[PDB]
């Protein structure tokens, strides 16, 4: 039998899909390990990898990638799960290596061919404590060109009055998502700061894993791609909105929560975002 | 304890020493510094960012 994850309804994306709305057409990158294009509950439309030494973006070596895209895309079917937007068309971006790190020019790279190809959406669920001109630029480029760009805001808890998100999250052009569980708390590893924008499901996440298998993770990896499926939903519905209407639809409809330094605007409600 | 500001630069062997004399089933992983990661969150895992000196250079952090 087919599930749905807690995550997926407490963003109310099933309001959406039972008036004929589930990502038709929208190209969503996956920035990641690859993803398992053989996993029955996915349908990879196209990709590439920048990792000189696993030149398949087809084969997640890693697992990461498969299970960050059936979070925004697993097939409305009879099996497994259900993704945020189950008909997007998913792009494998492989900028990450089966241990799931990567170089910062990989990174640039992904994001670069993403812009060529015309994607509606990018999610990046990675990161680190350091930024760079090049990848400043990159990312602010492709929000120049229309793409909605998402990203994991960082797993480092609080550091008292210190900001704890990390790059790309941390640059003004990037929607940064923070993580909550299933009681719109937040989780206590979820980063904080003035940059950190909105909230997400991030706790025990089901979704697809390499090998026909499903599973639970957690992490603001996990909180990334509810938002990037949400933005396509609201295109599916609203194809003539730009970027700017799309991510400013999502800021100003969510459910608020605690202190924004905490909780940015508040955890998502993609049934309000597109009623806009 | 989540966390070990004073794993410093201090050597490879060192870092691993206080780590599993403190957590025992610690999945170790040695990455370079200036790397990007992925953002899963593992209660098992500490990541160890080193110079070219084989010396942490970042605050050891569990996940
Ligand atoms: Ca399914
Ligand atoms: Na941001």
């Amino acid at each position: 039998a087919q599930s749905v994850p807690y995550g997926v309804s407490q963003i109310k994306a099933p309001a959406l899909h039972s008036q004929g709305y589930t990502g038709s057409n929208v190209k969503v990158a996956v920035i990641d390990s690859g993803i398992d294009s053989s996993h029955p509950d996915l349908k990879v439309a196209g990709g590439a990898s920048m990792v000189p030494s696993e030149t398949n973006p087809f084969q997640d070596n890693n697992s990461h990638g498969t299970h960050v895209a059936g979070t925004v895309a697993a097939l409305n079917n009879s099996i497994g799960v259900l993704g945020v937007a189950p008909s997007a068309s998913l792009y494998a971006v492989k900028v990450l290596g089966a241990d799931g790190s990567g170089q910062y020019s990989w990174i640039i790279n992904g994001i670069e061919w993403a812009i060529a190809n015309n994607m509606d959406v990018i999610n990046m669920s990675l990161g680190g404590p350091s930024g760079s001109a090049a990848l400043k630029a990159a990312v602010d480029k492709a929000v120049a060109s229309g793409v909605v760009v998402v990203a994991a805001a960082g797993n480092e808890g609080t550091s008292g009055s210190s900001s704890t998100v990390g790059y790309p999250g941390k640059y003004p052009s990037v929607i940064a998502v923070g993580a909550v569980d299933s009681s719109n708390q937040r989780a206590s590893f979820s980063s904080v700061g003035p940059e950190l924008d909105v909230m997400a499901p991030g706790v025990s996440i089901q979704s697809t894993l390499p090998g026909n298998k499903y599973g639970a993770y957690n992490g603001t990896s996990m909180a990334s791609p509810h938002v990037a499926g949400a933005a396509a939903l609201i295109l599916s519905k609203h194809p003539n909105w730009t970027n700017t209407q799309v991510r400013s639809s999502l800021e100003n409809t969510t459910t608020k929560l605690g202190d924004s330094f905490y909780y940015g605007k508040g955890l998502i409600n993609v049934q309000a975002a597109a009623q806009h | 304890k989540t966390e070990w500001p004073e794993l410093v630069g201090k050597s490879v062997e060192e870092a691993k020493k206080v780590i599993l004399q403190d957590k025992p089933a610690a999945q170790i992983i040695v990455l370079p510094v200036g790397t990007i990661v992925t953002r899963s969150y593992r209660i098992d895992r500490v990541r160890l960012f080193v110079d070219r000196l084989d010396n942490i250079a970042q605050v050891p952090r569990v996940g």
